[PDB]
């Protein structure tokens, strides 16, 4: 199913649930608005709709921020969390769905206090919540009894996002039957970004030699290598898309190849390596 | 798993990336994890069945007019987005987006989406719009536009409150299946 963190804060409202935090287990592909509205309704029936509020912020709640005139329900989507030692022993999807008591979500933050910033300023927390019992369970929810967190600095976020893009594009290219619409969606969103900052935004924030050195050389080293792999994985996905496209997507493909080649040119100048 | 290509179009700053990020990552807009990449996917349970929904997030500004249609081949359904508190984006549904889609895709189903529902009733938004002698787009006017441009659905939503958000992408899939 789908798992949600729900936490209750409402001194003159909740009883047993007050101060508590749970992982709710929802039906397959249930969305955030479907559980938020139900919870909102369910507790609006106990306390009155005017007195119940959702907390969208996923950072740990500080009760000093809450109006004592309202009960509050914090809701946040979480996913089953496994470390690399667990991910090897667990085999099937049924094994990722069974006997699980840890769950992860991510929070955006910057060291200025702002939640969101450009790539050179944007950090990310990973909070792992642990329940008192393993799922599946007789109950719909299980109390969270501990939490653990790590944070990523901007270049660690850059490393993390670029590394997963490599693995994604690599995976698409070696699946037996490739879903063309999925391949182009991630290909065009890699070599041809126009709304968001673009993968080159990481290269310019961290790999340029005309920036003030700010990050360990070993991390700058590793981000460079990942970018070399990214440029590789773009060219392979590009060529796979060559074989798949019909005549209606010749001009779109050639436009994707021209954006790819500009990207590799710009990367080449920043890294002082000729890239592909 | 059947993949569906849905292409989202509209003026800049009507909320499209926010909607798509919020929806596909299952997060409230305030907590979205920024991404340097474009476009999004999601697995939606529609009428009991799970389907893959590839969402193309296109740049609506004039400097992108000539290349954006290269994204239109193989589309199953379009979303033409405007903002309910931006009368100017609502007029560009008729002045620009409707003609562009049909000038390229004569028979692809269009869904007309009014975004930022929460701000139509917002006092500050009203008062700022009133300052320019404008006023939010009502539901009747959005429906009237939906009729003039032949969209199969008219939909209003708000990434912040999540109202009507599940429905937009359910209908995007139902217009294809």
């Amino acid at each position: 199913g789908r798992y949600y963190r729900v936490a209750f804060y409402g001194q003159g409202f909740f009883e047993e649930e007050e101060g508590k935090e749970y992982i709710y287990k929802e039906p397959k592909l249930t969305g955030l608005s479907e559980i938020s509205q139900r919870l909102l309704k369910l507790y609006a029936d106990k306390f009155g709709a005017d007195n119940v509020k959702i907390i969208q912020d996923s950072n740990k709640v500080n009760p000093k921020d809450l109006d004592p005139k309202y009960a509050y329900i914090q809701v946040t989507y979480v996913t089953p969390f496994f470390e690399e030692k667990e991910i090897e022993d667990r085999k099937t999807d049924f094994e990722m769905h069974h006997n699980i008591n840890r769950f992860v979500f991510e929070t955006p933050f910057t060291l200025s206090g702002k939640k969101h910033g450009g790539v050179a300023e944007q950090c990310k927390r990973r909070t792992v919540l642990t329940t008192s019992h393993l799922f599946p369970y007789v109950k719909k929810r299980i109390q969270v009894i501990s939490q653990s967190s790590t944070e990523l600095n901007p270049i660690e976020v850059a490393i993390d996002e670029m590394s997963r893009k490599v693995s994604e594009l690599n995976q698409l290219c070696t699946t037996e039957e490739v879903d063309m619409i999925r391949l182009q969606l991630k290909l065009q969103g890699s070599v041809s970004v126009k709304v968001n900052a673009g993968p080159m935004a990481y290269a310019r924030a961290f790999l340029e030699e005309t920036n003030a050195k700010k990050y360990p050389d070993n991390q700058v080293k590793l981000l460079k290598e990942i970018f070399r792999q990214f440029a590789d994985a773009c060219g392979q996905a590009l060529d796979v898309n060559e074989r798949l496209i019909k005549e209606d997507q010749l001009e779109y493909q050639e436009e994707l190849r021209s954006h790819y080649k500009d990207m590799l040119s710009e990367l080449s100048a920043i890294m002082n390596e000729q890239i592909t | 798993m059947q993949a569906i290509k849905c292409v989202v179009v509209g003026d800049g700053a009507v909320g499209k990336t926010c909607l798509l990020i919020s929806y596909t990552t299952n997060a409230f807009p305030g907590e979205y994890i920024p991404t340097v990449f474009d476009n999004y996917s999601a697995n939606v349970m529609v009428d009991g069945k799970p389907v893959n929904l590839g969402l193309w997030d296109t740049a609506g500004q004039e400097d992108y007019d000539r290349l954006r249609p290269l994204s239109y081949p193989q589309t199953d359904v379009f979303l033409i987005c405007f903002s309910l508190v931006s009368p100017a984006s609502f007029e560009n549904v008729r002045a620009k987006w409707y003609p562009e889609v049909r000038h390229h895709c004569p028979n692809t189903p269009i869904i007309l989406v009014g975004t930022k529902l929460d701000l139509r009733d917002d006092k500050d938004t009203i008062e700022k719009l009133k300052e320019k002698k404008l006023t939010p787009i009502t539901y009747p006017q959005g429906l009237a536009m939906a009729k003039e441009i032949g969209a199969v659905k008219y939909l209003e939503c708000s990434a912040l409150t999540q109202r009507g958000l599940k429905t937009v992408f359910d209908e995007a899939i139902r217009a294809v299946l």
